[PDB]
């Protein structure tokens, strides 16, 4: 996992995510959608062959919180949800 | 988050997950399909091969053979996989059948799960000797490392009003196809735990007579395995992989 | 510079010198078609 | 670029040539670039244009009753490479979720000072186009709300 | 007075050929670019010294 | 990526051995005899002779001048080491080599004699041909096209019954060519797979289409052959019921491996001083 | 010329149960019921098992050495 920043405006953050694909990117984007302070959140794959493992992101906030902070909260929410689902699965198996 | 195990089998499991969002289910399915690592043959060193099949064909057939993956010994949820190599060797002389169970593994925990898989046929005077090397890998790089097949569907309830003619035919069809049916005085409800398709005569009633509703956040998952890993450990491994990926992304964000 | 070859029909081992061969034939069955046997050295083949 | 070449993908092969001199490279870059030959000189019309899937997708997007969610709009904006940083005002709300009409998303492609009206191949009721034409002719700057009423 | 496409192409080719065998660039250019790119940048900046002779 | 007759193939299906092919090429070499007792020799050429290709080109040759079987070879690799008497000096080099754009593994070596008693050596080289971009694929109903994109199984759509397509074809190519037999064949293939009995498709006496639709409806699927599919990337249900079936697809010999040619500089014709013709030369 | 180890679609192993399926089919049993009894549910695996033709025995008779 490597982050390569494309451009940074006053409230916009564009970056690459090397080593990832649609699986993590779509989850991260839809978790960012849950934040009320995020106005724009989207990802795309520039080329399915050359850029297969390098999606491009774009996070825009309303200025209340930074886009990096929004991404951090989205990742923490993903972590907590995955832990809760794992706990429920472990409880239901036994 | 709640789980309801519909059916448990040694090779597959069916369950309903609730309280989860659609891209989360998609991410879990993709992590199970392509991110959960197993043991598979990657390189074969051939000493002699007098069989009709070529070396590449035999190597590919050996790669398709499932191998038991000890989840306790190796951290399968780690982002970096262990570079542990397991050597499988065979020395067979024809005539006869060469099975997957005839391979001699250097590790007890890493052996072919199915010992009745044919590999090649040997004629009289034909011998096959090779050393097969197996290592951990992910399903995204090659299909030989996939732990199994996984898919899910929306948990939908089909409401058929009693005013619709021949509703008893639909009820008995749903009962025959193993679907839960709830009967009331006004309408019947069919829980689509499997793929349910209405006949042609009921297509005209789907606009106003028969209505299908989708339960929000409920999915019916089907996870299968070929013997490489237990069918319950794959979901836990995928969830731990997602947790580790989130932690790594947080670390990269802090690095920024 | 002699070498060992395998007969195409009978399959038995045939040894002769290609440089100074008056006739390329199997002394056992008379077949004039021979197969060069595979070397016993190991080779690495990628599994797809 | 397929219609200029009359090329499909059922086994077609094509030739590539690399210029070696600076003059040849400059001539190729200035005169023979792809974007410089969009209009065909044979009939004075577009040659490098959209094809079957592009036309079908445009019809699906811009047809009446076509609405998209915020996630779909953001994903298609990122996929198309459009320089859009904030979404426009939602056209309607369904079950508490905002929705965007496909015409609104398609309008982001056009320049802000572009105005044109014509009849397409889907016109089977000329009586509906007659009212629009009369409204356009009468005022020449019709109200957007009035146009959408009889769209 | 406006340049035709043929005249512009000929001017760019001549300038790129000059840059390839000497003729240092009259404007600042980014490193690692081709002489054709340098000629195109010079034309965009409106600094080209090559004129066009037309019949009269 | 499937527009204009192009097709999309599953990555996992390819990795599991679907449409896997092997290409064979046979090379021959003869120890020709000339007038005056001069004849060719089957041996590894010495570095001091003229026309020496290089040390690494004879690395697979045995001491009799013949390549060992099951040896990996590349372009311009020597298979049979041969020398020829000089013309009007040392012996020249006339070894038989692999084509520059071809490669593979030596399958077999045949040692025999011609009708005049001269030595004859035949070498067969096999190359593994895993399907890739540009490989021509055609159905039995005249629908042909090359592979446009290889898509991983995770990104591929799946049905409610757990079916992932092996191939994806564009809907724009079907009705323009008026090919209903392809749809009938897809329905019949799905019915045959579900029931276990092969569907007869003989002309004018084949199984009727309506019977196949009725059987498909009785099997628990839609009569039209459409199934509810989910998007591979987004994970959401597709807004339309996608037509999916089993169609017999044939891989043609028009492979991109044998068709890719790239020339920068090389041999020219003696008469015209112009580049030669053909990828082999 | 030999039965594939895994299904080309979902990777389910089918080569272990192919010979039993062929033996039961040649005995007069219904191939659909035989496939159902062997755990072959999805029609892609049924496609792989039904459409396979064994031809390796016809290749073994020719020696290459
Ligand atoms: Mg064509
Ligand atoms: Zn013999
Ligand atoms: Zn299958």
């Amino acid at each position: 996992m490597r982050i390569e920043v494309i451009r940074r405006e006053e409230n916009l953050l564009e970056f690459y995510l090397e080593g990832e694909d649609h699986t993590f990117a779509n989850l991260l984007t839809e978790t960012l959608h849950e934040n009320e302070h995020v106005t724009f959140a989207g990802y795309t794959i520039e080329h399915p062959i050359t850029m297969a493992r390098k999606p491009r992101f774009k996070v825009v906030t309303d200025g209340k919180i930074t886009p990096e902070k929004a991404l951090e909260e989205a990742a923490q929410k993903i972590f907590d949800r995955a832990r809760e689902v794992l706990e429920a699965w472990k409880a239901a198996i036994e | 988050v709640e789980f309801k195990i519909l059916e448990k089998r040694p090779d597959s499991i069916k369950f309903i997950v609730s309280g989860v969002d659609v891209p989360f289910a998609n991410a879990l399915r993709r992590t199970i399909l392509s991110e959960v690592p197993t043991f598979a043959v990657d390189e074969v060193e051939f000493l002699e091969n007098d069989s009709a099949l070529f070396d590449e064909i035999i190597a590919h057939r050996l790669a398709m053979i499932p191998l038991t993956t000890p989840h306790e010994r190796f951290s399968l949820d780690a982002l970096e996989l262990d570079d542990y190599t397991v050597t499988l060797s065979l020395e067979a002389e024809g005539p006869g059948m060469v099975y997957s169970g005839d391979l001699k593994s250097s590790d007890g925990d890493v052996k072919p799960a199915n010992p009745n898989i044919p590999i090649v046929k040997l004629a009289e005077g034909q011998r096959l000797t090779f050393n097969a090397y197996a290592r951990l890998g992910r399903g995204k790089d090659h299909a030989k490392w996939q732990p199994g097949f996984v898919y899910y569907k929306y948990l939908t309830k089909i409401h058929v009003s009693k005013d619709v003619p021949d509703w008893e035919e639909l009820k008995e069809l749903a009962e025959r196809r193993g679907l839960p049916v709830e009967e009331s005085d006004e309408e019947i409800v069919i829980t689509t735990i499997k793929a349910f398709y209405l006949p042609r005569k009921f297509e005209e009633h789907m606009g106003k007579g028969i209505r299908e509703e989708i339960v929000p956040g409920s999915f019916v998952f089907t996870v299968e395995t070929n013997g490489e890993l237990p069918v319950e450990e794959i979901v836990s491994i995928a969830l731990k992989i997602l947790m580790r990926k989130s932690d790594r992304f947080i670390n990269e964000l802090h690095k920024l | 510079a002699t070498a060992v070859y395998r007969c195409a029909k009978c399959g038995k081992e045939v040894e002769l010198d290609l440089a100074t061969a008056r006739e390329v034939r199997c002394p056992y069955c008379g077949s004039k078609i021979l197969y060069k046997p595979r070397p016993r050295v190991a080779r690495r083949v990628k599994a797809i | 670029v397929c219609p200029p070449y009359n090329a499909d993908f059922d086994g077609d092969e094509m030739n590539l040539h690399v210029p070696q001199t600076e003059e040849a490279q400059a001539e190729a870059k200035i005169l023979m670039e792809v974007q410089n030959h969009i209009i065909s000189p044979r009939y004075g019309g577009p040659l490098i244009a959209g094809i079957q899937d592009h036309i079908s997708g445009g019809y699906l997007l811009t047809r009446e009753g076509a609405y998209f969610t915020r996630y779909e709009v953001e994903q298609m904006l990122m996929f198309a490479g459009m320089d859009v940083n904030e979404l426009p005002e939602p056209d309607k709300y369904e079950n508490g979720e905002p929705l965007w009409s496909g015409k609104t998303i398609f309008s982001l492609l056009l320049p802000d000072d572009l105005t044109i009206w014509y009849r397409n191949k889907l016109c089977d009721e000329p009586e509906r186009c007659e009212a629009l034409e009369k409204l356009i002719e009468e005022k020449l700057i019709p109200d957007p709300e009035e146009v959408r009423k009889l769209a | 007075f406006r340049y035709t496409r043929f005249e512009k192409a000929r001017i760019i080719g001549a300038r790129a050929l000059q840059i390839a065998m000497g003729a240092p660039v009259l404007i600042d250019v980014p490193e690692g670019i081709t002489p054709l790119q340098a000629a195109l940048l010079e034309f965009e900046k409106g600094v080209i010294p090559i004129t066009v002779i037309r019949p009269s | 990526y499937n527009m204009e007759d192009a097709v999309i193939i599953n990555k996992a299906s390819i990795e599991r051995g679907l449409a896997r092919s092997t290409f064979f090429r046979t090379y021959e070499a003869e120890e020709k005899r000339y007038l005056g007792g001069q004849k060719d020799n089957f041996e590894v050429p010495s570095p001091n002779i003229q026309g020496y290709l290089g040390e690494k080109y004879y690395r697979h040759l045995d001491e009799d001048g013949l390549i060992f079987p099951e040896s990996k070879v590349e372009g311009k690799d020597v298979l049979v080491g041969r020398t020829s008497p000089p013309r009007f000096q040392g012996r020249r080099e006339t070894s038989v080599t692999v084509r520059p754009s071809e490669k593979g593994v030596v399958d077999k070596v045949i040692v025999t004699e011609t009708g005049d008693g001269t030595k004859l050596v035949k070498v067969t080289v096999r190359d593994l041909r895993i399907p890739e971009l540009g490989d021509k694929f055609a159905s039995r109903h005249g629908q042909k096209g090359v592979i446009g994109l290889i898509v991983p199984q995770e990104d591929m759509p799946w049905t409610e019954s757990g079916i992932v397509p092996d191939l994806i074809v564009n809907p724009h190519g079907i009705p323009s060519r008026m090919t209903v037999g392809q749809l009938i064949e897809a329905i019949g293939g799905k019915v045959a797979s579900l029931t276990g009995r092969r569907v007869d498709g003989t002309a004018f006496i084949g199984e009727p289409e309506e019977k196949l639709r009725k059987e498909l409806e009785e099997l628990g699927f839609k009569h039209s052959g459409r199934e509810i599919m989910y998007d591979g990337i987004t994970g959401r249900r597709l807004e339309a019921d996608i037509f999916i079936g089993v169609i017999y697809y044939q891989r043609l010999h028009h492979m991109v491996a044998d068709k890719m040619h790239a020339r920068s500089r090389g041999p020219v014709q003696v008469l015209t001083k112009q580049p030669t013709e053909g990828r082999a030369r | 010329m030999i039965v594939p180890v895994r299904c080309f679609t979902c990777g389910k192993v089918l080569a272990d149960k192919y010979y039993e399926f062929k033996k039961r089919v040649e005995a007069g049993e219904d191939p659909g019921k035989v496939l159902d009894d062997l755990g072959v549910e999805r029609y892609c695996c049924r496609r792989t098992l039904l459409s396979h033709v064994e031809l390796i025995d016809q290749v073994m008779v020719y020696k290459v050495y």
